[PDB]
């Protein structure tokens, strides 16, 4: 996308954090940035406008700044209520308003935990229906944010990938799943496929083969 | 002429 | 005090036109530029375009061949019309009030943000046909040295609408069971999976069955999952 943000940031309550918004001369370089806070299920809420101005009602522990072709959202004195998705936005020369992909802010309430990954190949039954689905189940991770990448042999693959949003488990950690839809020929024409889950900079991957 | 329309600022062209 | 309220159909047939309206109360359309922003479930925000109270517009180039917006100052409402819709247009649509920078040359209004937002309305592009799922067994893989622990599961593929329930061995097996939220595919249909982690030693003395029930279609399947 035109504007780029890290997918996730986290800190303990009472701590402070910053969220980057990477743009270019076509947007941030010529126009002012606005920021939003969104709690899933409800509409985004304006937090900052004109790079650093705070609308009435927004506490001063939220701040914004812009430098060159990048912008920054700062949050001091983290509270559990601050957990939400944060977005930056501005006008781009392509003639439209653009939003960054969003940053999930987690207020650490338990130790970080790497995801457990289980990958299943297409079933013989599905293959007889002339279909093929690779199922990658991801669980027990915290914070609740991951990035999934699929490999056909050693090559990246984006087409046919559907990944769910992480959901809180009964044990308060998170779960998610990613599905890769393939034709039976694609499945059989590669030596293997891999589901790689990146969490907190560490990647846990699993591989399955048609043989 | 670069005029900043802040949040809630009604602005008229005519 | 100014409040925005969306009004939409909810469900829309693919290829047909999606029509939404936003009602502004406690204030007026006059003097402001207004926009529609959408968010597909679990995904990012996408600006659709803006319309000035006088009628002038600007649309996101990625939707220009299918979108149009209009305004009715007399009712203090503005609308959206999106043609030839597909599942890619399934999302929560919000109307909002805009702010930004205005140039008296040719750039005109540059929308930099949205200060007021409606509550959003979910628009689902689907035939709405009730469809039972296909249930595929996810056999445990090969593992030596006592085999340790084994993971078996069931793929509940292409059903509509939610929800679906899954149990193992008629509910007798709860420890090690993990049923995952469904994924909404580009086909407009749902798919979910359930996995159970069990001791390897008894993969030969214990039968495993995932009991799937999709109530809306009265689809009930008891699939045996065994190692290959």
């Amino acid at each position: 996308s035109v504007l780029t943000q890290p997918p996730s940031v986290s800190a303990a309550p009472g701590q402070k954090v910053t969220i980057s918004c990477s743009g270019s001369s076509s947007n941030i370089g010529n126009n002012m940035v606005s920021w939003y806070q969104q709690h899933p299920g409800t509409a985004p809420k304006l937090l900052i406008y004109e790079n650093s101005k705070r609308p009435s009602g927004i506490p001063d522990r939220f701040s914004g700044s812009r430098s060159g072709t990048s912008a920054t959202l700062g949050i001091i004195g983290l509270q559990t209520g601050d957990e939400a998705e944060y977005y930056c936005a501005t006008w781009d020369g392509s003639l439209r308003t653009v939003f960054g992909g969003g940053t999930k802010l987690t207020v650490l309430s338990q130790p970080k935990a790497a995801p457990s990954v289980t990958l299943f190949p297409p079933s013989s039954e599905e293959l007889q229906a002339n279909k093929a689905t690779l199922v990658c189940l991801i669980s027990d991770f915290y914070p609740g944010a991951v990035t999934v990448a699929w490999k056909a042999d050693s090559s990246p693959v984006r087409a046919g990938v559907e990944t769910t949003t992480p959901s809180k488990q009964s044990n308060n950690k998170y779960a998610a799943s990613s599905y890769l839809s393939l034709t039976p020929e694609q499945w059989k024409s590669h030596r293997s496929y891999s589901c790689q889950v990146t969490h907190e900079g560490s990647t846990v991957e699993k591989t399955v083969a048609p043989t | 002429k670069r005029i900043h329309i802040g949040p809630g600022r009604a602005f008229y062209t005519t | 005090q100014v409040q925005l309220q969306e009004s939409g159909p909810g469900l829309v047939k693919p290829s047909e036109t999606l029509s939404l309206t936003c009602t502004v109360s406690g204030g007026s359309i006059s003097g402001f530029h207004w926009s529609w922003i959408r968010q597909p479930p679990g995904k990012g925000l996408e600006y659709i375009g803006y319309i000035y109270y006088s009628g002038s517009t600007s649309y996101n180039p990625s939707l220009k061949s299918r979108v149009s917006m209009s305004v009715d100052t007399s009712r203090n409402q503005f609308s959206l019309e999106l043609s030839s819709v597909t599942a890619a247009d399934t999302a929560v649509y919000y109307c909002a009030r805009d702010f930004g920078e205005y140039h008296y040359d040719g750039r005109g209004f540059q929308c930099e943000g949205f200060d007021l937002w409606g509550q959003g309305t979910l628009v689902t592009v689907s035939s709405a046909s009730t469809k039972g799922p296909s249930v595929f067994p996810l056999a445990p893989s090969s593992k030596s040295t006592s085999g340790g622990t084994a993971a078996l599961g069931c793929l509940v593929k292409d059903y509509f609408p939610e929800p679906v329930t899954v149990s193992w061995n008629s509910g007798a097996l709860t420890s090690g069971v993990h049923t995952f939220p469904a994924v909404l595919q580009s086909s407009g249909l749902y798919s979910l999976s359930s996995v159970v982690t069990v001791p390897s030693s008894s993969l030969g003395t214990q039968t495993y069955i995932c009991n799937v029930n999709h109530k809306p279609s009265n689809t009930k399947v008891d699939k045996k999952v065994e190692p290959k």
